[PDB]
């Protein structure tokens, strides 16, 4: 059981929380254009980090 | 000044290159020709090791050339003592695995008609990438090799394998494949410590050179550090050669792979795992190791006892033999990281009487598995009856990997158990109690199988379990001869090993503890 | 007056002539005489322009380096190497380009195993669509069009001032604009993907010209090195010129493909022709990245500290959620684009060394890498529904390697070099970036990308189960060779992945000879 | 009127231009919206190159209104395209390749 | 650095007639209406380009822009529609406000990052508009800028390229003459 279930199960367990992002990152590709330039434009994160990075 | 350590691991892949490159008519001719190029490499390995003085220098047959300067590694080979043993090894079993693998690859389709042709020539670029990890003393040309003979295994495993091929090789490849990568970022994380001391000329993977100078002191680096590069080695060692924790993938790709592609698994290639953790870890990270030797040490006879235990508790065959090679790495790893010349030189004897033992013992499950196509142990029953020499011969194989003193791997598991005793008595037991637990799963296992009334279709109907053919006489006599030989007469395999594992221990600062008596 | 280096901007000057020349051919050569002129216009003048690249890597043994045209263009060691590998890069994307269908009964042969529609500007599936298909006519103008892309990626590296590297990257970028929406098949598809590229280029050049606006106004000159005077003398604005190293960081990081602006190149690599795909995901990624090397190692180098931090996150990010996204990804020319997207962060963790080892990891990684990818996409595309269609779905590709070994081995090449498993050049790559980050003190990002790596190689594998691990399917996709071309691009493309893995040292002397821009 | 005001206006149509191509489908409206941020740009690189006593952003910006046009044209050519195939020029319709 | 309460004037009026024309850009559910802020907004920048001592700038502002808007309205008429008055109602779920959040985090980032910077330092243009402002600017664009000139013809090469792929319909698509029409059975009449 130990075997099955622990040193198994957590490697499964990784590689279903891999999955599961997968999942979730992939539904951030919604195929709006709109959507993408709007990841793009809270890309202004790399704007506040630079200007941030004084200090 | 000949290329033997050169040419040694060039022929078995460039054996590969032509069988593949045959056409698809020559199928027997592809077989011949793999066996041919098999025996070369072990004639040449034959050479290597007589040439060999074991009284002489560390390391022998060392031939140089560069490779990748901007990376600070160089085309850098020399065979020791510990290298020539799994060589020799490895030589020896891959002539003996392909005769075993003969007909393996028949009742595959598709390759244009080459799954023969693919079949041998995984193999031999697996014995040549095997070869080239074992002699290679370059840590970045060694980690080239150890990581990509992943791949042909993987290849060997999915194609030629039951219905959970594709599963089981998924999971040995992601395993072994996360372990390499791991040990890449501490091989970067060497690099850059090697660039970042005066002790060498800029960063440098020359594992000769990096031994001396941790050794005489100069490469004197923050234990952080060292103990996260030792820790990156680890990983990927005890995945590849299975310590307790990380073993779950070994199971299931011995399972599902064709006999001959399980025993190059097992027998051969994760016993480079072990062989890294000796030359590599000890002699990169002594202050590490010997930090972490406890917590290793207590992993490997968790390892020795689970091992044993789940394989008393297999139902099939494969898998039982799968965690009886788990444990038996339990055992070479526990003997390596004790330090001890007797545990250290008893390990390596191990690595030579398990690979041995569990390729005679797992080939001869494989060819009971193919007489009737269950693996389920209780699928079996009297079959000492049908097949007198079949039973008799994986009877044997059982008295090996049971260690039994008749057989060689009793002389390594001594060896090892005396050598945990005089550091770690209460480990040494532990470890102890596998004597019992092999004989539990062992005869537990021939008593199921080859004992009591003849089960339904064993003896009869369109899957009888006819006795050992002539070709498997002739994988099997060899390996029970050497197991005979080493067990008798261990002299010259212990006198080749104990000078390498004599420097080892002299690098690593350590001494076999004095006798409690004055 | 002006002093031109003609024997420096030769490549530039011979690629753009061509193009000119090219669309000449489509202005006043008939018809029947078009195709023929383009393709030996197109692939004689990148040849041409690789002998001159040579002739001016000869020129610039002696110096470092040159400005050319009063600055705006600098051929130093990086630039020719860059333009030396878009040159081939080009003329295998052009190899691709050019290939025609594969004649069966009729002279229609137009162009179409370029996967090029015959009239882009028909309605998808209308009478004309298919009369033009059936007349064979094929729109020419995509050589002149995907040239001027190539110049302008050979000169996006060479820019040495703000206005001209605007300059170049819209035009290389309109090109792709266009020829990303001429697809034969899935023609909807290929007019997303072009409508997205154009609309997210637009942005992310909107964002690159204000910061190009911010860093001018910060240094009082747009010459690269002028900017860098000013950032390291302290004179200049550091808030603005921090401003507009992230606005310009924006854009650049699109043309790459950083995951906070990577969207883009899973529909786009999708939907866009595979010919112009399988150009695209190396010629862009190789103009981009020698541009960003440039901005970060000749125009704000003193800025490190302050804009480090920032690719740091990115890089992460770009490892992680590329990859983690391509885990669970179905189709094949997706998981690729995929692939593409971590293999940028990848790239990015070389270029945030900040170090020399980190430009001549960069340029080996863009030169294999490219390739790589290139040659991945061809293959790709060779891989055919029985409609025609290119069969991308994953499933459809069972067996796809069984009933075809020879591109099932190829592609399982390209796959283990992204995985960059040893032997292949992706992993010399992928090391020889790690190595430059945990030199440069960016040893978590090799961590990272370990990790990523590791994650990585199960959607690298996964491909390779289907291909051979598996039995094909009852509709299994046909391999169609169009022409010589492509498998000549596919041939060249493995054969380097496979040498640039073993023998390194080969263009490894050359990437570090280029470790320094003037 | 300190002269970065100027500057600040930029930001803001740069912005607004921004915010456009964020909220508007018809791709026409995007186009006009990427021309904002161009110009944006454009003004921004006036009031610099009126700072540092030189014409080279004033230079800058004929090159930045040079690409804003053939971008305009080339999406122009992919809209029309676009819209034989579907008589619609909403960003929003060409979503078939997504996740 | 303060410049003439004129330019004050100036870049009051016509700045706000830039911001208002963007934001009707952004906001006018006509694309027409659209298409006019747009005319606006360009002129408006365009005078600011004169006022910052860049009059020939300005001028071509003018010029090209009154063409391109005219295009663009053009494009809105056959594509968009003549007076089609757009939902403008979100159909991304929750995109409207994340657009309208990321677009104000922007510009006030932009707007800090800016900040003060003509107090440390603003060299008039007096000294290089002296001898012509166009004469000025052939010399940068002629000298130090040939390479991106040339390029410049590169760009226009490829809108040309791309309009010819994409737009131009061949033969095969031309509508047919009203010579062909009255033919063919005597279409049309009989």
């Amino acid at each position: 059981t130990v075997d099955d279930k622990a040193v198994d199960g957590t490697a499964g367990g990784l590689a279903a929380l891999v999955s599961r992002t997968s999942d979730a990152l992939r539904q951030v590709q919604t195929g709006f254009a709109r959507s993408y330039a709007l990841s793009m434009l809270g890309g202004s994160a790399l704007v506040v980090a630079a200007i941030l990075a004084v200090q | 000044t000949f290329p033997w350590l050169t040419v040694l691991w060039a022929v078995p892949v460039v054996g590969a290159a032509v069988v593949i490159l045959l056409p698809a008519a020559q199928q027997v001719l592809a077989k011949w020709l793999a066996l041919a190029v098999s025996v070369l490499t072990l004639a040449v390995t034959a050479v290597v090791a007589i040439g060999f003085d074991p009284a002489a220098a560390q390391y022998q047959f060392v031939e140089s050339h560069r490779w990748i300067p901007s990376f600070g590694t160089g085309y850098i080979l020399g065979v020791d003592g510990i290298a020539l043993a799994l060589v020799v090894l490895t030589a020896v079993l891959v002539p003996l695995l392909i005769i075993a693998g003969w007909n393996d690859a028949s009742r595959q389709t598709g390759l244009a008609g080459r799954s023969v042709q693919a079949y041998l020539a995984l193999t031999l670029a697996v014995e040549g990438m095997v070869l080239m990890s074992l002699v290679a003393l370059d840590i970045l040309l060694f980690y080239v090799f150890f990581e990509a003979m992943l791949i042909p295994m993987y290849f060997l495993i999915g194609g030629f394998g039951g219905e959970n091929r594709s599963r089981a090789a998924v999971k040995f490849l992601l395993y072994n494949l996360f372990g390499g990568l791991i040990m890449l970022a501490a091989v970067i994380g060497l690099y850059v410590v090697t660039a970042g001391s005066d002790a060498f000329a800029a960063g440098t993977f020359d594992f000769r050179e990096i031994v001396a100078a941790v050794s005489s002191g100069e490469f004197a680096v923050n234990p952080a550090i060292m103990n996260f590069l030792f820790l990156g080695f680890m990983f990927a060692f005890a995945v590849k050669a299975p310590l307790w924790p990380f073993h779950r993938w070994l199971p299931d790709a011995a399972v599902e792979a064709t006999p001959a592609s399980a025993v190059l698994m097992m027998a051969v290639m994760d016993k480079v795992g072990t062989f890294g953790m000796l030359r590599y870890c000890l002699q990169l990270f002594p202050d590490a190791s010997t930090y972490f030797r406890p917590v290793v040490i207590t992993l490997a006879a968790i390892g020795i006892v689970y091992g044993a235990v789940l394989a008393i508790g297999q139902t099939d065959v494969m898998r039982l033999i799968a965690y009886t090679s788990i444990s038996h790495f339990g055992f070479i790893i526990l003997g390596i990281f004790v330090m001890t010349s007797q545990g250290q030189s008893g390990s390596t004897l191990y690595m030579i009487n398990h690979g041995i033992s569990t390729a005679a013992l797992f080939l001869i499950a494989g060819f009971l598995v193919s007489r009737r196509g269950s693996r389920l142990i209780d699928s079996y029953g009297g079959v000492q009856k049908v097949a007198p020499v079949l039973a008799g011969t994986f009877l044997v194989a059982g008295l090996a990997t049971l260690s039994l003193p008749g057989l060689a791997p009793f002389i390594s598991e001594f060896l090892v158990l005396i050598g945990t005793f005089t550091r770690y008595p209460v480990v040494a037991v532990f470890a102890a109690t596998a004597l019992v637990l092999s004989a539990v799963y062992i005869l537990w296992t021939y008593q199921r199988m080859m004992t009591g009334p003849v089960r339904d279709g064993i003896g009869d109907g369109d899957r009888p379990v006819r006795d050992l053919v002539p070709r498997e006489l002739v994988v099997v006599a060899p390996l029970l001869a050497l197991l005979l030989v080493l067990g008798i007469y261990p002299k010259p395999a212990l006198d080749v090993i104990n000078p390498a594992v004599e420097h080892t221990l002299t690098t690593i600062g350590q001494t076999d503890p004095e006798p409690t008596v004055p | 007056t002006p002093s031109i280096e003609y024997g420096l901007l030769s490549p530039m000057l011979i690629v753009f002539g061509v193009a000119i020349a090219g669309v000449l051919i489509e202005a006043l050569a008939p018809r029947q005489s078009r195709y023929p002129l383009q393709v030996t216009l197109a692939l004689g003048g990148l040849i041409a322009t690789v002998v001159a690249v040579v002739f001016v890597a000869r020129g610039l043994s002696g110096t470092p380096g040159r400005p050319a045209v009063l600055g705006a263009v600098v051929l130093d060691a990086p630039a020719v190497f860059l333009q030396g590998t878009i040159a081939l890069v080009g003329i295998l994307g052009i190899m691709l380009i050019a290939e025609r269908q594969k004649a069966t009964v009729s002279a229609g042969e137009a162009r179409g195993l370029e996967d090029f529609t015959p009239q882009a500007s028909a309605v998808a599936g209308s009478v004309a669509e298919q009369l033009a298909t059936k007349t064979g006519v094929m729109q020419t103008e995509v050589f002149p069009l995907t040239m001027f892309a190539i110049g302008g990626m050979l000169l996006f590296p060479a820019a040495d001032d703000l206005l001209t590297m605007f300059v170049a990257l819209e035009v290389l970028s309109l090109p792709l604009y266009l020829l990303c929406g001429l697809a034969r098949r899935r023609r909807l598809l290929s007019q997303e993907a072009a409508l997205k590229y154009f609309l997210l280029g637009a942005f992310s050049s909107a964002f690159f010209i204000y910061g190009a606006a911010m860093l001018y106004g910060s240094a009082g000159t747009l010459d690269l090195s002028g900017i860098a005077e000013s950032v390291a003398a302290g004179s200049g604005n550091t808030s603005l010129a921090l401003l507009g190293v992230a606005l310009l960081l924006v854009g650049v990081l699109f043309k790459v493909g950083a995951v906070p602006f990577h969207s883009w190149i899973p529909d786009v690599y999708q939907g866009a022709p595979t010919s112009i795909t399988a150009f695209m995901a190396a010629a862009t990624k190789i103009a981009a990245f020698g541009a960003m090397l440039r901005i970060f190692y000749v125009a704000v180098p003193a800025l490190r500290d302050d804009w480090r931090p920032v690719l740091w996150a990115i890089a992460i990010l770009t490892m992680v959620v590329g990859t983690v996204t391509a885990v669970t990804q179905t189709d094949v020319k997706r998981m690729l684009a995929y692939s593409a997207v971590a293999h940028s962060g990848f790239i990015l963790t070389g270029v945030i060394a900040a170090n020399p080892a980190g430009v001549s990891s960069t340029l080996f990684y863009l030169f294999a890498y490219g390739f790589s990818t290139l040659g991945a996409f061809a293959v790709v595309g060779l891989i055919r529904n029985a409609a025609g269609d290119e069969e991308t779905s994953m499933a459809q590709w069972a067996g796809l390697g069984r009933r075809y070994p020879i591109v099932g081995v190829v592609f399982s090449l390209f796959l283990l070099a992204f995985a960059g498993i040893p032997l292949t050049s992706g992993f010399v790559s992928k090391f020889a970036v790690f190595k430059a980050a945990g030199e440069g003190g960016a040893i978590p990002l090799v961590i990272i990308g370990v990790i990523a790596s590791a994650v990585a190689a199960y959607f690298y594998v996964r491909v390779i189960v289907l291909m051979f691990f598996t039995e094909p399917p009852d509709d299994a996709p046909e391999l169609v060779v169009p022409s010589g071309l492509s498998t000549a691009v596919v041939t060249v493309t493995a054969a380097v992945t496979f040498a640039l893995g073993a023998l390194p040292q080969p263009l490894l002397d050359l990437a570090n000879s280029a470790e320094t821009f003037l | 009127m300190n002269p970065d005001n100027y500057l600040y206006l930029s930001a803001l149509l740069f912005t607004i231009g921004a915010a456009g191509v964020l909220l508007r489908r018809n791709a026409i409206v995007m186009f006009m919206c990427v021309e904002l941020m161009l110009n944006a740009a454009n003004l921004a690189f006036v009031n610099f190159s009126r700072m540092h006593g030189q014409l080279d952003g004033q230079v800058v910006a004929f090159f930045t209104m040079v690409v804003a046009a053939c971008e305009v044209v080339v999406g122009l050519a992919i809209i029309m395209a676009i819209f034989r195939t579907r008589r619609s020029a909403s960003v929003d319709d060409a979503n078939l390749l997504k996740h | 650095a303060r410049t003439s309460t004129s330019e004050a004037v100036v870049f009051w009026v016509v700045g706000t007639v830039a911001l208002v024309g963007a934001i009707g850009v952004v906001a006018a559910r006509k694309a027409v209406y659209s298409a006019v802020f747009l005319a606006c907004t360009m002129i408006s920048l365009a005078v600011l380009y004169i006022a910052q001592d860049a009059p020939f700038l300005g001028v071509v502002q003018i010029v090209v822009y009154t063409g391109a808007v005219m295009m663009l309205f053009l494009f809105v008429l056959m594509l968009i529609g003549v007076d089609l008055t757009e939902s403008l109602v979100e159909t991304i779920k929750g995109h409207r406000i994340a657009a309208l959040i990321a677009g104000a985090g922007f510009g006030i980032l932009v707007i800090a990052g800016i900040g003060n910077v003509s107090v440390a330092g603003f060299s008039g243009l007096a000294a290089a508009n002296s001898g012509g402002n166009v004469e000025g600017l052939a010399a940068l664009i002629f000298t130090r800028y040939l390479w991106a000139f040339e390029l410049t013809s590169a760009l226009l090469i490829t809108a040309a390229l791309g309009a010819m792929v994409l737009a131009h319909r061949e033969r095969f698509e031309r509508r047919k003459t009203q010579r062909e029409l009255a033919i063919e059975r005597f279409q049309t009449g009989g």
